[PDB]
């Protein structure tokens, strides 16, 4: 669990501005992990004697070094109870001539089904009986990692399309704030397809509140460094 | 005011002058009520005649009694190891010393040594 | 706290003795003399601890001259009143009231509280002696501490004047 | 002397602004002991403008 | 045993006196003060040995400052309650109750036990004084020992943080 | 929270730092932040035995550096419930030839509606149903930040025009004064359109009151240095 | 301040009379309490009979003990390079000597040399 103490935006910080520094904080992450981050706004919100923070936090993800992926992702659809078939060769546009070692990691496999990988870029997915939702599984074509999404329908018409989860993301609703101790908690999820060495930037906009209901904004920045083996 | 005289923390770092291996910084404990002594000015004076004085160069010294730590060999206190010491009193003062050299070793009994450190300059931090 | 280089009894009893043993519900009573009354100071329920000054004295130089580092030494004592509890051993066995009482845990954790306080504020005390003595179903555990300090001139007032312009007649 | 010039007031320039107090025992992460120091490069030689005044006896 | 550089009185009685003289059936009693109650400690069947703290004291420096080698000294006294036994010579004679009593054997055996315990564990006591006094038919032999040790702060807890980190800056 | 002490002008005996004439106090601020400032006139008003301070203060913000913006701001009007459409291409007069990366930051999006940015400088603003007021959103054209204000009317006639909020501003009524402790509190807001590196000047005029109801005026100055961690 | 007999700065500039390389001006430190000694008058005198004196030509001498700087070779102090020395006392006096030559070198141990410098003339500055 990461723990950060926020700039109090008082004065001493960065000798006023003379210094400046304020280089965004560091967050080391590993592809596949799902960690938790806490930030203590006390040093900034304690002098502002009022009703602490509010549940109006905002996040943003932008990549400063991305290394676009080699293998593309894919989406498929099927009904409940009926077995699904698919190929795994048309997802790897190879510029050079080489061999394709298809693989499905047992760690990041499906959740409500079973997949049998074919001998030549094929796969058979039997979904879990008496189930209707979405399913994902992560393939490793020649080392390059990608995800395959399957939508099982409740046999009636159709299910919508999920948004193909990003390398780094923050869960939709898993954030919280304790107005008693001025602490904001959230989760940081790293997809198994994030390439080591890439660097993303996360900016957090948190709003406090005075004694009468007005607002006080604060913005902070962190660099998520996608590294391998820790 | 002037809160009680006395020492609070004593830090020592040993560096063997042959293999250049470093140990510390380790703390220590006073063996009795006496306190370490100091001399900061690197220029002693000598009484000339008719009020004048000869200002020559000299060394900043420090005398410090400590209880031997049972994991550091006694030779490291007797002057076979370069030492860096730091003392902090109750009133807030701190006295730091780097590249010290234990000079004039005195016979000890194995549990309480009195080191006569000599260094180029001792630095203060007069309390707030 | 008042007296930046010292700790008056009440402060001793409420900050060093109280956060120690929780079996005395904060009944660390500051008294004038530990034997000022034995008929009144034996009504508070067991257990409880008294704190009282024995005698105030000096530590060398003591003249009162505005600048002589007036040194002082306050000798106080801390008396535990702990209820002795006999051990019963079904078969008609018991332990008499004169059996040994473990004061060691008491001394240990009292010293620990004193050490933590000294580390928190830079104030140290001297241990002098420990006496225990019982009476009926009570054991008296008597520590005698002694505290050195320097008394500060408080007057610390405003100056007589502010100098500047003088006068001169070099006739 | 070699790396920089004589500090005018060394107890103001140097400042080891820490944050340890904030850090609660319910987590282990140490290491925010930022240090901010001033800088005045060693003074050097520059224009030595001279003014000669010829004369005779 | 607790307190690696020391002993508490129960340990003293059960480790140095009990394995010693066997005619006391393991009756080595630790008390608060050896004279706190003479009506109760005169009931146990003879012979029995009492051990009680006389006074807790210092041995030089004792200031409580987290690092000053807090030195301590406890004065305790060991009293033998032994039964004097007169001798009869058949011819109609007896030995008075005030006759000499061989304590030297007792001091000898007590000291041998103490030496053995020290050599086993490396903890030694100081002998101070020896007093013998009789009453009725019981002789009281009171050894007054003294033991020096250093009090080991116990808190020995964890420590704030663990440092790491860095960061610098060269402002104006 | 910034905390400043006032020059008391008791004897005006304040040994200037010889070199270092600046008498205005420095205040660092970041684009988007909304911080709080407290100034303690206690040093100046306490010798003036009277009824302390009064809420009849005054402020002014004259700039020093400007760095004029590249993108202009824009204004639009629409009725309640009806979807609004707009462009974003004529708001960036470029001297040179390059491409135009239209972008709407998620941190400074709308407040009572949704904005769908088109493919090329077009956008559709759908306001929230059952609502009538003003709304703002800050676009980022080629890194340059500008704002768009929309006014939704309750279908009757028309709504007035807001004053196009400035780079550095002090809210209308969020200030206060505590005559018991001689403390003035106010808010410092920096719009996201502020350019890093600029310098503005805020001059404050605070009036204390004697025992009989007269006035004692005091004037102070502060240099707001807009710094930014990007 | 006034009334302090002692040295404050010692500048030495070495020039090799073989390769024409220059090193300095490097500062040095006194090894003990002895001060550098001087003689400015470039004319020695000899006692004749009945108040007269034979004024002949001679050199300006200088005796200077300094700690060898661990960057300059020892040979430069033993009379294998031309030296330019400049001293300043505490009372303001500063004595300059250019293109001197170390005469009659003495044995050294490697950390404290004593140079007997001879030169044409030494100038004094006579603090105001």
């Amino acid at each position: 669990m990461y723990f950060f103490s926020v700039d109090p935006r008082n004065g001493a910080s960065k000798s006023g501005d003379v210094c400046g520094s304020c280089c965004c904080e560091s967050i080391s992450a590993r592809p596949g992990e799902v960690n938790g981050v806490m930030v203590s706004y006390a040093a900034w919100s304690a002098p502002l004697r009022g009703h602490g923070l509010t549940n109006k936090t905002t996040f943003e993800i932008d990549g400063v070094s991305v290394t676009p992926p080699k293998v593309s992702n894919a989406f498929g659809r099927t009904k409940v109870g009926v077995v699904f078939e698919g190929t795994l060769s048309d997802l790897f546009p190879n510029p050079e001539g080489e061999q394709v070692e298809y693989e499905i990691s047992e760690l990041n496999g499906p959740s409500n089904g079973v997949v049998e990988l074919g001998a030549n870029g094929a796969f058979t997915y039997t979904p879990g009986a008496l189930f209707t939702g979405v399913d994902r599984f992560w393939f490793s074509i020649n080392g390059n990692i990608g995800e395959y999404v399957i939508s099982v329908d409740p046999t009636t018409s159709e299910l919508p399309q999920p948004p193909f989860t990003t390398p780094v993301y923050v869960p939709a609703a898993r954030r919280s704030v304790d107005p008693r101790t001025h602490v904001l908690k959230f989760v940081l999820g790293v997809s198994p397809a994030a390439i080591p060495g890439d660097v993303y930037r996360l900016t957090v906009r948190q709003v406090a509140i005075d004694c009468d209901g007005n607002e006080f904004v604060h913005i902070s920045c962190y660099d998520i460094s996608i590294g391998s083996c820790g | 005011c002037n809160k009680q005289n006395g020492v609070k923390n004593i830090l020592i770092t040993f560096t063997d002058c042959d293999t250049q291996e470093v140990i510390g910084p380790i703390s220590h404990e006073q063996p009795d009520d006496t306190l370490p002594t100091y001399k900061n000015c690197a220029w002693t004076n000598t009484a000339l005649t008719n009020g004048y004085v000869q200002r020559s160069a000299s060394n900043a010294t420090m005398t410090l009694p400590v209880v031997r730590d049972l994991r550091v060999p006694l030779a490291f206190y007797q002057g076979c190891a370069q030492v860096d010491v730091q003392v902090e009193k109750f009133d807030g003062t701190v006295m730091t010393l780097t590249e010290g050299a234990v000079v004039e070793p005195e016979e000890s009994d194995g549990r309480s040594v009195t080191m006569n450190i000599v260094a180029s300059e001792i630095d203060e931090l007069l309390p707030p | 706290l008042t007296y930046g280089n010292r700790v008056t009894l009440p402060e001793f009893a409420k900050y060093i003795v109280a956060p120690a043993f929780h079996e005395i519900e904060g009944r660390a009573i500051p008294v004038t003399g530990v034997d000022d009354d034995a008929s009144g100071t034996q009504a508070t329920k067991l257990p409880f601890v008294l704190v009282g000054l024995r005698q105030g004295d000096t530590s060398g130089p003591a003249t009162i001259a505005g600048n002589s580092t007036i040194n002082l030494r306050d000798d106080f004592i801390v008396e535990f009143n702990m209820k002795k509890e006999r051990y019963r051993d079904r078969k008609g066995g018991e332990t008499p009231f004169f059996s040994y009482y473990d004061y060691e845990s008491i001394r240990d954790r009292l010293f620990n509280s004193m050490i933590e306080f000294s580390g928190e504020h830079g104030i140290t005390f001297e241990f002098v002696s420990l006496d225990i003595s019982t009476e009926g179903d009570v054991v008296y555990i008597e520590f005698r501490f002694r505290q050195n300090y320097e008394w500060c001139e408080t007057v610390r007032e405003a100056d007589t004047t502010i100098e500047a312009g003088r006068f001169s007649i070099n006739l | 002397g070699t790396l920089f010039s004589e500090f005018d007031n060394i107890n103001e320039d140097i400042q080891l602004l820490t944050d340890f107090e904030v850090q609660p025992k319910c987590v282990g992460q140490p290491g925010i002991f930022h240090l901010n120091m001033r800088y005045r490069p060693p003074v050097r030689g520059a224009r030595i403008n001279v003014n000669m005044a010829p004369a005779l006896f």
